[PDB]
């Protein structure tokens, strides 16, 4: 498992019952009954999928559960949705453009549906015998392909045979042959055959061989997003472009020609199309055209629903001269509802701290749990957070097993807060470095 | 240049022209350092870099190998190995005009149909000349 | 299906020769605009002017984008349309003169007919016909090609040149195969297989395809309708060579560059003399540039020089600024943001703000669009919140209360969902309040 | 011999198995709180349990804290990652630097393979191939000075036999596992076939053809991605000169990165690989504009994240890139929420002449005592940092007078001859044009 | 070998000290700042001591001080095989390198490894060549004759021989040289035989000869990288070089150190006018002394408590308090009449020009009065002069009509500050007609 305890990990969904009514505490987030209720509505209006194109905007203080909020709609989500997650600094890009850039990470979060339906034969290849007529035009084959289990015998083509010439096989060689679409494929080399060879080579890699059946029936689903489509149809070999993000401004005709596609498959029959969530933490960071582009960006057909955090007051909006509210233009906030969040109290935070402590196999006291609370209360809830994984250390350190009232005040003496900070740079301000670049080094006047 | 000139039945001429400037690079740097031997894990190391942990093998990557084939219409699923581990001159010059089916999320521009046209166009047609 | 903001607009709504209704194409009120903009579809039906601009201004939520798909939708699918923003013009690969020219050049469309012969069907035989007296010192030297067609309702053999056997051999077709002959140049290619040969092999990765309806020779009428900058993005690249640099370019990443004047003139002769011989038709577009404030005064300069062009389309901007200042100067003080030495070229198209009555039948409608059924008194409320907070805000409140009343197993939209999602989702004016009285580090 | 560069005699912490600080042990004198709580934070980083948490300490400059990570580094150990940096190195013309803060992320998070090297080496006795044209297969006879040993290859290393040229006669080298071949030369045995021959000649291995070896492999998943992203292709074993189009830096699309977790996941569930997160550590961090620290709170929730270690000496300073934000230490109050801070003291009188006399012990130096007096005199009355720089002048001025010891006079010559910043700058107060 | 004209610091050659790192008053063309000069003879033997590294010094003073003088005498005094950098502050700011990048490169350009190997050599004259071909040519045979001084030889050729002497074509009595590990031959030039030219080899035909290179730490960082290949060293592409490469390169410097493969030889990195660095290169300055591969670092400038780059305040020498605090300032003094005279004779010596006493003096009234650079223009100049009347030496008529014909600065802004309506101001007012 590659994957840590992050800093908001038990949240697992939106804490709601069938009627959109928040729990007090169910499934990870504790209290917020009214963001809850609004996410739990703009969850519905995702997963109906008959509207397009509209942004919410969460705002509050610092410290609230903004981000908690989208982590909960991401995770009630489920998968096979798409949902971005941006922030405001990655748009500003030295090979693109930022209005290419909102536009990719637009077309990033709205995707469609391929149902494909395999044949596969997949197996070791025992014999290949080659037959070709008195004109020599086309050439027939023997395929002898063998299983664990069973072992038949199919016939080839001239295509088949020369795809088959193209990744050179020998006998004990792990392929799969669709019947459908001719898909080939080299697994590589049994294990039977590992002792004979005395040297590998650089090509070469050892799987085992399959058993059960031959031709295996299975169905998969594809979710493409458009943005894929956009990187694969404006180059020759795109994929690489895929992975490693070269595309450099898609022209716009494509883009069209790729919605007029997917349109015209909709209308056949063959994909659907699934909407999904883009997800701007801190907005108020972005230029005035980024604004223009986003409001007039979200007026077509194949735009999903944008959600964009913000913690600040009436400030000045970057690449302008100005005061707004939540540091974006009156045009944005007109094409917007927004949902407010409000701080907390002591049991809420209290609930918060034992959850997060659960998650992290931290055993407290009562007196300690209080104590905690207590500097949630004061200080920020963050710092609490990261005092119980600090003082669980200072526990394993006395050889303890819960932590106790001593190691949260040991832990509050070796690591300070902000405010105790400020008090303790201003007291001292001689010896820091000042705005005029004013220092004294030397101790002794 | 510095080549073999003359101090003055067939006579022999043979390329031979070599730059004045001469860069000295001492046995110790290549030896230990890109050829491999006992004591470096050049081969080690490029192996574990190329072949075991790359995205595109499909001994362990066989999904994503799947998905890129229902994408672009390769009808191999090792091309993208391929074309991932060989350099780009070699790439584009032994790229073959093989055939893509039908079925895949790609299909031709409106440019590349005005192109495939005028491949052995003669003239006095009004989509040649234009 | 998917509504985003649009799609209850068809068109503008005028009758023949006449004043625009009130209740027509999904519009409510804006009378005279839709007058202007009838005149100016006119104008551009018209076929004859070139390098006209027109600027429609006003206040926010009023109608401009509507208007301009109104004028998109009036023109029809064949004329082309591109809609830009003002921030799309600044870009990181070229200038944004280049850009504007590129954008410029898409809206220009031309009609192109042609008639095409040609042979398809399955390949019946394929026997390379020897001479009466070979050469020496070769083999096989063939006098002619004899090729014999079937299709639906049709079998015909056919003589060829002697050349089209090279092109036979190159793309491997064989018997049971269907091909597609051109007539004047040869070039056979390969459709695919017949579908009568589906099953002959176990394992076979061919494609199958069905055998082609109609005669084997036949002569259509193709019309095809390109864009200008798309003759110009393909006359620039190289054609289809054996030389290392193009198919290097062809498998590396497609930076553009800044396409010369010598190309497109050369582009406007050739089209000019397609057009006189009676092929080619011309058929201009409109280009719609919204929010025109974000533009620099270069760029301002280069549409007071592009608007002189002969080839120009007609170009529709739109702003909802004041008295503000240029950007890229610091006292250019000036309506919309437009300096006036475009303004003095351009005339301008004033928009209203609407009332108690518009903004109600904008609401029903909006909710007709989407599929809701809504009351009386929900709708009262509705057009009273439109017209205390913003006609937007009120427009964006009826899907969620349509959630509220699928939550409670109702059809049905009451005052008690409308008073949710009040208590729900905020406006501005509430978020600013809440703003400005709050002093928890917000 | 032996260098020394403003450290190295900073071994450790200086801890015991309590958890407390000694006050002069490890090369570490005084700070004892500060000390302590670096021990906790790589008690906490051993644990391998948390991801994402960030450690700001604080304090003026010449105090301490860039030996304070060189301990935790030294502490940690080599097999955990540690990559240092400064806050200006964010800043590329390549990639955005955002993309440069991704990376240095990902740099930090390593792995350990466990692989095994087998290696065939010795003089070609026989070469005969068959074909099954196409061979099947070669069979290759090797001999040095131990014995000889044969071998059947397959025909790809067939390929390679031919690519370097090898005929009966030549030194090779086979890895077994990897496939490579390379040819050392010919054998001393063939060497006066003729008398003069652009053939180099090595002798036979004086050990077996078979050697067996067990190694551990180091990489972090930065230099995964890379190796799964390059633009122009894969690259060959030997390229002297350089590729034919200039390979720039891109944007790592966070495909690729999921699709290297997973991979990297299905290694690890196989038991083959080892997963040991390490240390981020920024030296300079006001030196950062605000879009990085709006992308560090983004970076710092992920679940793959190391543990990020800040210094900074600045006070209450406008952050870069805004006009109108007054923040403590140069970080702005949105991610200082998020830290813990350590906050690092100044040195007395008795530590400064302690830490006189230690680097006067790791740069093997004799020092008086009344010249040790003199120094701590000096050091508390310019800085700290002029008597650790004026110690090697004194040095050289006793060597040059043929004396093995520093005395009073060869400090009174150094501070002759070599300035302070204050002096320097009493200098440029009452100077006429431009000192 | 180093095609020069005539330099401005070409008098410097070397510091003029004692065994005792005492300054004569008149050595190596360096007159007068004993002081400056005993401190650089000081860092000059920290640099050849090497076992410190990563320390700075800084050299300020005013202007036409020595400054660049006694940087240039710590560079001849130090001699060759050791590296020094002379960089100047407007080099760093790279279109397609960053700051911090370009700092990297010149800071590991100051740093080399030296590397002792042997290469075995025939070098000799050759005789007389036979090359036989059979009936179908398929084998080649034949036989060189080759002597030196003290021994002849003949050599049984192969096929390889055969090939590499048709190719590069060798006659008799012609001196080429014969690696055989390598296959490389070179024509050295011809034998001095009537019947360009080089003598006969002497002593014995196969030598084998040590020859002792020194690479430094960014060339083994460039052939490290894969990316591009050798000759980015030469067109200077190298691109932003990542830092995994660099911990390679460390670890294996330093595991060759310990086998005793190799040696580390630092250097001198010179940074001429350092104040106009921005605040961001400071800071990487700052971090970047105190790895183990670090050169020493030398620092010139001569301003005041002037406005510091890419800030808004003002600092002494132009540089953050932070960067002081981790150097030892060496500062320099204006000249005397004595001093002033004694280096423009130093000048008049090395510019082949033959000066009488009171041209001398009159160089010095001027040279005290303005500027020692306007004597140092002056007194070439006059030479040219004195040359059109056909007569050697330098006489005051001449000194004088090279003061009058070329001014100074001063001369020049009191001659612009009464004629300000002839040139163009700050706000582009300017008067061009003589009337109204
Ligand atoms: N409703 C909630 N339930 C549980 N934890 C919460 C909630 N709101 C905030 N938190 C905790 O607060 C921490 C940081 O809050 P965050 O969501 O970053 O606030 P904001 O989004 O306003 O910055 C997270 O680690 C999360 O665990
Ligand atoms: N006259 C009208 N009739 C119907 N709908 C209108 C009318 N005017 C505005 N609207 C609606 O108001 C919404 C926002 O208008 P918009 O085009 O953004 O105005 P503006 O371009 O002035 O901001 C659109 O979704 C549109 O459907
Ligand atoms: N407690 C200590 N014991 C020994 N040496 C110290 C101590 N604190 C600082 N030093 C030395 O002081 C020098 C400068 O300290 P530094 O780490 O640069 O502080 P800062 O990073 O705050 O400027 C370092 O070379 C370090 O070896
Ligand atoms: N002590 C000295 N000995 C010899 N030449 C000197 C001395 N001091 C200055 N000069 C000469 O003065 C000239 C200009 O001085 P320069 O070093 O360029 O001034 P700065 O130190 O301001 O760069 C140089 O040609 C230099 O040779």
């Amino acid at each position: 498992s590659l994957s840590l305890i992050a800093a908001h990990s038990h949240i697992t969904g939106l804490g709601l019952d069938e009627n959109l009514q928040p729990r007090p505490t169910s499934e990870g987030m504790v209290g917020q009954l009214q963001a809850r209720r609004a996410a739990g509505v703009i969850l519905k209006m995702v997963q109906n999928g008959t509207i397009a194109g509209r942004a919410v905007l969460v705002a509050g203080p610092p410290s609230t559960g903004k981000t908690a909020l989208a982590m909960g709609v991401s995770q009630s989500l489920g998968k096979d949705v798409p949902f971005t997650a941006i922030a405001g600094s990655e748009i500003f890009s030295l090979e693109l453009s930022k209005t290419e850039a909102l536009t990719q990470a637009f077309r990033k979060s709205i995707g469609i549906k391929i149902k494909e339906e395999t044949e596969l034969i997949e197996g070791e290849v025992v014999e290949i015998q080659i037959d070709r007529s008195i004109t020599g035009g086309h050439k027939q084959g023997k395929l002898t392909i063998k299983t664990t289990d069973m072992e038949t015998i199919y016939e080839l083509g001239n295509k088949m045979i020369d795809g088959l010439t193209k990744e050179k096989v020998l006998a004990g060689d792990v392929i799969s042959i669709d019947k459908a679409s001719g898909k080939i494929t080299k697994l590589g080399r049994s294990f039977a055959r590992s002792r004979d060879y005395d040297a590998m080579g650089a090509d070469t890699r050892f799987v085992q061989c399959p058993e059960g059946e031959l031709q295996k029936r299975k169905t998969v689903v594809h979710t493409v997003s458009l943005h894929e489509i956009d990187v694969i149809n404006s180059r020759t070999q795109g994929f690489l472009a895929l992975f490693t993000g070269d595309t450099g401004e898609i022209r716009s005709e494509v883009r069209d020609q790729i919605n007029t596609k997917v349109a015209e498959w909709k209308e056949e029959g063959k994909a659907e199309i699934v909407p999904g969530v883009l997800f701007i933490d801190e907005v108020h960071m972005l230029d005035i055209e980024c604004f223009s582009f986003i409001n007039r960006a979200l007026e077509d057909e194949f735009a999903p629903i944008v959600m964009m955090a913000t913690n600040r007051g009436v400030s000045k909006t970057r690449g302008t001269n100005y005061k707004s509210p939540h540091g974006l233009p009156l045009d944005l906030l007109d094409r917007s509802i927004i949902i407010t969040t409000k701080s907390y109290n002591e049991q809420e935070i209290k609930t918060i701290l034992s959850i997060r402590a659960q998650e992290e196999e931290v055993e407290l006291s009562s007196d300690a749990l209080d104590l905690l609370t207590k500097t949630g209360v004061e200080t920020s809830l963050r710092y609490s957070s990261n005092l119980i994984s600090v003082a669980q250390q200072i526990a394993m350190k006395r050889k303890n097993n819960t932590v106790e009232v001593e190691d949260v005040k040991r832990a509050y003496l070796l690591f300070l807060d902000s405010a105790r900070s400020v008090k303790y740079v201003q007291e001292n301000e001689s010896q820091y470095i000042d705005d005029q670049g004013n220092v004294q080094i030397s101790i002794a006047k | 240049t510095t080549f073999g000139k003359t101090t003055s039945k067939f006579t022999d001429l043979i390329y031979s022209s070599r730059n004045p400037i001469k860069y000295s690079l001492p046995r110790l740097i290549y030896e230990d350092l890109i050829l491999p031997n006992y004591n470096n894990d050049v081969d080690i190391a490029n192996k574990l870099k190329n072949v075991k942990f790359n995205i595109f093998n499909p001994s362990t990557n066989y999904e994503l190998c799947l998905f890129l084939s229902k994408l672009t219409g390769e009808p191999s699923l090792n091309e993208f190995f391929r074309v991932s581990t060989t350099p780009l001159l070699k790439r584009v010059i032994e790229r073959t005009n093989g055939p893509k089916n039908t079925d895949s999320l790609s299909f031709k521009t409106i440019t590349q149909e005005l192109l495939e046209v005028t491949r052995n166009a003669p003239s006095e047609g009004v989509m040649a000349s234009l | 299906t998917r509504t985003a903001a649009h799609t209850h607009i068809k068109g503008l709504g005028l009758d023949e020769s006449g004043v625009a209704k009130r209740v027509e194409g999904g519009f409510v009120g804006q009378i005279e605009a839709r007058e202007a903009c009838g005149v100016i579809v006119d104008l551009i039906k018209a076929k004859k002017m070139s390098g006209r601009a027109i600027l429609l201004a006003g206040g926010p939520s009023t109608g401009k984008t509507a208007l301009a798909l109104a004028i998109s939708q009036e023109l029809g699918p064949k004329v082309p349309f591109c809609p830009l923003v003002g921030s799309e013009l600044y870009s990181v690969e070229v200038k944004k003169t280049e850009t504007l020219m590129e954008n410029f050049r898409r809206a220009i469309g031309l009609r192109i007919k042609e008639t095409k012969e040609v042979y398809e069907g399955e390949v019946t035989e394929l026997t390379p016909e020897d001479a009466e007296n070979p050469l020496g010192g070769y083999g096989k030297t063939i006098s002619h090609v004899i090729v014999g067609l079937k299709s639906a309702k049709g079998t015909k053999t056919l003589r060829l040149d002697p050349t089209i056997y090279e092109s036979i051999q190159r793309e491997k077709v064989s018997i049971g195969d269907v091909i597609y002959i051109e007539a004047n140049t040869g070039a056979v290619k390969r459709v695919g297989r017949s579908d009568a040969y589906a099953t002959e092999f176990d394992l076979e990765t061919e494609e199958y395809v069905p055998l082609p309806k109609g005669e084997v020779h036949k002569k259509k009428e193709i019309v095809q309708d390109v864009t200008l900058h798309d003759l110009d993005v393909a006359n620039a690249r190289p054609q289809g060579g054996q030389d290392v640099i193009s198919m290097m370019g062809q498998l590396l990443k497609p930076k553009k560059t800044e396409i010369t004047e010598k190309l497109r003139q050369e582009v406007n002769k050739v089209v000019a003399k397609y057009i006189d011989q009676g092929v080619a038709e011309l058929i201009p577009g409109v280009l719609f540039i919204d929010e025109v404030n974000m533009l620099d005064i270069e760029i301002f300069t280069y549409l007071n020089k592009a608007l002189e062009s002969n080839i120009a389309p007609v170009v529709v901007l739109a702003s909802n600024r004041g008295m503000t200042t240029v950007r890229g100067t610091e006292d250019v003080i000036s309506p919309h943001g437009v300096p006036p030495d475009l303004i003095d070229r351009l005339l301008i198209v004033r928009t209203l703000p609407y009332d108690k009555d518009e903004i109600r039948t904008i609401i029903e409608r909006r909710a007709t669009v989407e599929r809701l059924q809504v009351e009386s008194s929900a709708l009262d409320l509705l057009a009273t919140m439109g017209t205390e907070t913003s006609l937007r805000y009120a427009l964006q409140l009826l899907a969620p209360c349509g959630i509220l009343a699928q939550t409670s197993n109702r059809k049905e939209i009451v005052v008690n969902d409308v008073n949710e999602a009040k208590l729900l989702f905020l406006d501005a004016k509430r978020s600013t309040k809440i703003l400005e009285t709050s002093a928890n580090y917000l």
